[PDB]
RNA sequence: CGCGGGGUGGAGCAGCCUGGUAGCUCGUCGGGCUCAUAACCCGAAGGUCGUCGGUUCAAAUCCGGCCCCCGCAACCA
RNA sequence: CGCGGGGUGGAGCAGCCUGGUAGCUCGUCGGGCUCAUAACCCGAAGGUCGUCGGUUCAAAUCCGGCCCCCGCAACCA
RNA sequence: UCCCCCGUGCCCAUAGCGGCGUGGAACCACCCGUUCCCAUUCCGAACACGGAAGUGAAACGCGCCAGCGCCGAUGGUACUGGGCGGGCGACCGCCUGGGAGAGUAGGUCGGUGCGGGGGA
RNA sequence: GGUCGCCUCCUAAAAGGUAACGGAGGCGCCCAAAGGUCCCCUCAGGCGGGACGGAAAUCCGCCGGAGAGCGCAAGGGUAGAAGGGGGCCUGACUGCGAGGCCUGCAAGCCGAGCAGGGGCGAAAGCCGGGCCUAGUGAACCGGUGGUCCCGUGUGGAAGG
RNA sequence: GUAGAGCACUGAUAGGGCUAGGGGGCCCACCAGCCUACCAAACCCUGUCAAACUCCGAAGGGUCCCAGGUGGAGCCUGGG
């Protein structure tokens, strides 16, 4: 639906090594992406100042989409929450917008962190998904420096039709994931 | 003593006591048990009383089981007060007991020795009693 | 004497009885309008020819005969099979 | 009612006679009320407001 | 346990059922669209006009508009005027919409 | 049993009604003054608010029950 | 329900009476002096003159609505 | 007129959960795209249209068995409407119609009604 | 000393009803959205994952029939919505009311349908406030606004 | 929706198994060893208690239809 080189890498390289690996029969049951929910749960503009969306504009420059907000589930005295305050943001990346994001993180952004050292491998789901997080925000130079302010990061899940954590790894590793172990 | 550590309501109604027991009609843990022959309100101070008795009978030994637990609150008006102006106050707790219920049963000791420590146990009890033996019938439910 | 310096209670009340329940029993011939059933909640549901007011009071919508049907997991229903 | 919850008669405009009355809050929304209400007097629908009770 | 899909059915389904007037169920797959008039008392079908039996093809929406008009003729000739519209778990729009507007103009009554 | 009162940094007092708000005075520890001590001047330290459980998103606070303290009737002809 | 007068710095507050600068003394930091603590002397801090809204070259002073507290006068089936 | 799918009820878990197999010929689902109508507090996930390359892997349809769920008698007992009895009292017992709950033996991976399509 | 009206549960003995200075708890309000409707969504919770970030902030995954929610107490009810989100809205209309619940009286309660004129919806339809059951007061005496009915010889005005 | 009975829900509950936490060890005291005739949540087993708990549930009671029922029955309007 767009000429992206990771869409083409998954097909013309990643698809087959998997069929030769776990020896699939049918074609659909082969592991495959689904979404990349990016949670910028800030929790710092609750009854705190405006400026919340001042990240949800850079969040758009990362993900191409406009992020939509998330509200306070329930009130907590220890966090200063009343049932309704906004705390964080979340963009769901489906179709080719999803791809092109990873075609910038996996081979430009991930190395843009100092003291970087691969990825944590225990953190796979159990029914075939994976996630972690990030703190530094200009980790993609679409977010240039003299957009300077308080640095905040994101929680990021990636969702796949993988059926176990095992085969799952094989996908994410094959699409360029540096694993720490 | 034996208060139920917590409870849903505090003052409990009185209640009748019609007929024969509901359950607890067979030995289940010990090899000899003590059996009620007439309805009663056995008290936290009696259960305790009968228990301690046997323990001090075969000092260091045996395993005492206790099948009825005093949950009902025994209520009672003070002295030199007349009828009404509230419902009585709680003093002590009790366990409803119909005939046939087992209350104590001991496991593992000389047949003589259990047959005493359950005999003495009955005298601390406000009712008539019969000691019984674990049974084919007992293992049959 | 006898009365002295005791006290009393903190509780002691009760509400006016509401006289609810099933007002019309199955096979009773009804005019349109008769309250078939008084209730809190929906222990009975509005069947054929039967309405329900903002207190779940079910009422005959046309003359006929009350009929009763327990359709299990989707509950009891009250209808009226209008003798034509 | 109490004091924060005021009582009021719904005013009018298209004939200036009152025809309704109800309740509202002045610590919540401290303005002048708003409802469409057909009248037995003008025999037409009209937008209404308020005055004290 | 239930899917949002089947809930929406019951929901949209339940209401209409309470008004007694006849029922023009609208089923719709990615290929064809079907419909059938139902008395829900006895539990029976009055008349059924579908895209597949009519062997029509040539754009899904415009396909349906005829199948709707087809249903009206096949029912007017039977005596049905009064019939309320069941729109399934589908938003009344486009395809289902067409079926209606077809049935509508064919002389049918809702 | 019953009425109503107050329990809070070591002593003595606010903060309770109106639910997010530890206050004052001594006292204390640590710096000066003075040959020395106090006085006196200068900084700091110090309590899950009787206690179980309670309701609120939270309890000094709103809330029920024994544990205390305190006036407190109990007429008994 | 009806009539008297009002907020101006955080308090207090005449200015307002009379149409021209937002102000007296109380409170802070600072300097003075200081046995200290005083009072004293210098200085700045500080405000939107209940609110709109209006007559005017102009308004704290003047008019309308209102608002909010003080008060007064009655009435309460 | 038997068979198979699709729609839709009726029954209310003996129908369900989980498991093994399974069917794309037709229907159905995924599916192809996001121009158009329609849609997302972000996203064509859903809802929406335009189609038809692939696929029955998912979902679903149909078969299989009792691990769970669930239905679960007969016999007997509890209690009991009516009528009586012996006890100083506590409470027990008898005739007479009625008769559970638990538990045992067991049952169950459904039965169906009109309409439509498609091969005997 | 405590109590006095209304609501919830129990006592109350399987229709209703039922006492006690019997065991327990709540009301004297609240909301122009918490109302109307048309549309869409489905919980509490538990295990794995999750930069800050924790027992619980927001996130992802399977798991789950209702144990969450429904303004406040309790009960019944309830996702096949009564709960959560949005679009348009004001029926929180008027003129009436068959028939019934309850019932000593007076009260209270439920209400299809007809007219008028609106709202939301393509529509079948639904709306005479709120999931329901508390959130209150007879008659008398007055206040305010309409009407244009009475008004002491007639017309006014006073007064009803 | 009661007697009974039951534990599916709100709670109680005694022994046992499992098992977060907590406590005594003690290795050691920087993090960490994971060992416990001690306490103990959630859960599983045996075994039980409840007016304001009910997965279930009698006899019975209510009431409408039909039939029997001529009774100091019944029904309406009135006077005491
Ligand atoms: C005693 N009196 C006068 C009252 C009578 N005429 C006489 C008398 O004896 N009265 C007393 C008589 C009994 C009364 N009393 C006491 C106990 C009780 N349980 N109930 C009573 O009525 O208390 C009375 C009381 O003090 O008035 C005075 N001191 N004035
Ligand atoms: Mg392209
Ligand atoms: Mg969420
Ligand atoms: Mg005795
Ligand atoms: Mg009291
Ligand atoms: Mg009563
Ligand atoms: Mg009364
Ligand atoms: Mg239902
Ligand atoms: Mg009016
Ligand atoms: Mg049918
Ligand atoms: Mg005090
Ligand atoms: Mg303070
Ligand atoms: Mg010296
Ligand atoms: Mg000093
Ligand atoms: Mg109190
Ligand atoms: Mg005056
Ligand atoms: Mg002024
Ligand atoms: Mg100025
Ligand atoms: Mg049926
Ligand atoms: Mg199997
Ligand atoms: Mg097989
Ligand atoms: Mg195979
Ligand atoms: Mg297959
Ligand atoms: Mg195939
Ligand atoms: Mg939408
Ligand atoms: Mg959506
Ligand atoms: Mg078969
Ligand atoms: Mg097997
Ligand atoms: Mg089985
Ligand atoms: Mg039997
Ligand atoms: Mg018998
Ligand atoms: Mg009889
Ligand atoms: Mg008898
Ligand atoms: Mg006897
Ligand atoms: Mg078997
Ligand atoms: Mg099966
Ligand atoms: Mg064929
Ligand atoms: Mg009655
Ligand atoms: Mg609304
Ligand atoms: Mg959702
Ligand atoms: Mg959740
Ligand atoms: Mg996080
Ligand atoms: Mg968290
Ligand atoms: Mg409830
Ligand atoms: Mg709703
Ligand atoms: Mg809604
Ligand atoms: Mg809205
Ligand atoms: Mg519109
Ligand atoms: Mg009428
Ligand atoms: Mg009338
Ligand atoms: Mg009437
Ligand atoms: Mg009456
Ligand atoms: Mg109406
Ligand atoms: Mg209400
Ligand atoms: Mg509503
Ligand atoms: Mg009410
Ligand atoms: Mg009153
Ligand atoms: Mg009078
Ligand atoms: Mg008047
Ligand atoms: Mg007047
Ligand atoms: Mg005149
Ligand atoms: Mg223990
Ligand atoms: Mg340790
Ligand atoms: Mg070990
Ligand atoms: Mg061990
Ligand atoms: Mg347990
Ligand atoms: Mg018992
Ligand atoms: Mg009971
Ligand atoms: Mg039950
Ligand atoms: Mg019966
Ligand atoms: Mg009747
Ligand atoms: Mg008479
Ligand atoms: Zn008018």
């Amino acid at each position: 639906p767009l000429d992206l080189a990771l869409k083409r890498k998954y097909y013309e390289e990643v698809r087959p090594e998997l069929i030769r690996r776990f020896g699939y029969q049918n074609v659909w049951e082969v592991p495959r992406l689904e979404k990349v929910v990016i949670n910028q749960g800030l929790g710092e503009a609750k009854e705190d100042a405006r400026i919340l969306e001042k990240a949800a504009q850079e969040l758009a420059l990362i993900t191409g989409q406009k992020p939509a907000v998330t509200r306070a589930k329930k009130s907590i005295s220890n966090f200063k929450l009343r049932k309704g305050m906004p705390i964080g943001l979340r963009v769901t990346l489906r179709r080719d917008r999803m791809w092109i994001f990873l075609e910038k993180l996996l081979n430009v952004a991930l190395p843009r962190i100092r003291d970087f050292r691969g990825l944590n491998p225990n953190s796979f789901d159990g029914r075939g998904n994976y996630n972690l997080g990030l703190r530094e925000q200009l980790i993609f130079p679409e977010i240039t420096y003299d957009m300077v302010d308080a640095l905040r990061g994101m929680d990021i899940a990636v969702v796949t039709t993988a059926e176990t954590d095992e085969e799952a790894r094989a996908l994410l590793e094959l699409l360029g994931f540096p694993f720490r172990k | 003593m034996l208060m139920p550590r917590r409870m849903k309501y505090r003052k409990q109604q009185r209640g009748r006591l019609k007929g024969a027991t509901k359950g607890g009609d067979y030995v289940a843990f010990g090899d000899f048990g003590l059996v009620a022959l007439e309805p009663a309100w056995i008290t936290a101070q009696q259960i305790e009383a009968a228990r301690v008795a046997m323990v001090r009978h075969f000092r260091r030994g045996g395993k005492i089981f206790i099948r009825i637990f005093p949950d009902k609150p025994y209520t009672k008006k003070p002295l030199e007060v007349r009828m009404g102006k509230g419902k009585g106050n709680v003093e002590g707790y009790v366990a409803v007991v119909k005939p046939g219920r087992v209350m104590f049963e001991v496991a593992g000791v000389t047949e003589e020795q259990a047959m005493e420590a359950l005999r003495i146990a009955g005298h601390k009890l406000p009712i008539k009693t019969k000691i019984v033996r674990r049974d084919a019938y007992d293992e049959a439910q | 004497a006898h009365k002295k310096g005791l006290g009393s209670t903190r509780n002691g009340r009760d509400s006016q009885a509401k006289r609810l329940g099933v007002k019309r029993y199955e096979g009773q011939v009804v005019r349109a309008g008769n309250i078939l059933v008084r209730q809190r909640g929906t222990r009975f549901k509005p069947g054929k020819n039967v309405g329900m007011g903002r207190d779940f009071t079910l009422f005959a919508l046309v003359d006929g005969v009350v009929e009763f049907q327990d359709r299990g997991r989707l509950g009891r229903y009250v209808h009226v099979r209008p003798l034509a | 009612a109490s004091e924060v919850r005021i009582k009021l008669l719904l005013e009018c405009t298209e004939c200036k006679r009152r025809n309704y009355a109800t309740e509202k809050n002045k610590r919540n929304t401290p303005n002048k009320l708003e409802l469409r209400k057909y009248c037995p007097w003008c025999r037409k629908h009209t937008v209404h407001r308020e005055v004290k009770i | 346990r239930l899917t949002a899909y089947e809930r929406r059915k019951f929901r949209v389904r339940n209401r209409i059922k309470r008004t007694g007037r006849l029922r023009l169920s609208v089923f719709r797959s990615l290929k064809h669209i079907y419909a059938q008039i139902i008395d829900d008392e006895k539990g029976v079908t009055l008349v059924s006009a579908s895209s597949l039996a009519l062997k029509l093809k040539g754009n899904k929406t415009e396909v349906a508009r005829q199948v709707g008009r087809a249903l009206a003729e096949k029912a007017l000739a039977l005596g049905i005027k009064q019939v309320a519209f069941d729109r399934g778990p589908y938003k009344y729009h486009g395809r289902v919409k067409a079926l209606a507007e077809g049935a509508r103009e064919g002389g049918l009554e809702f």
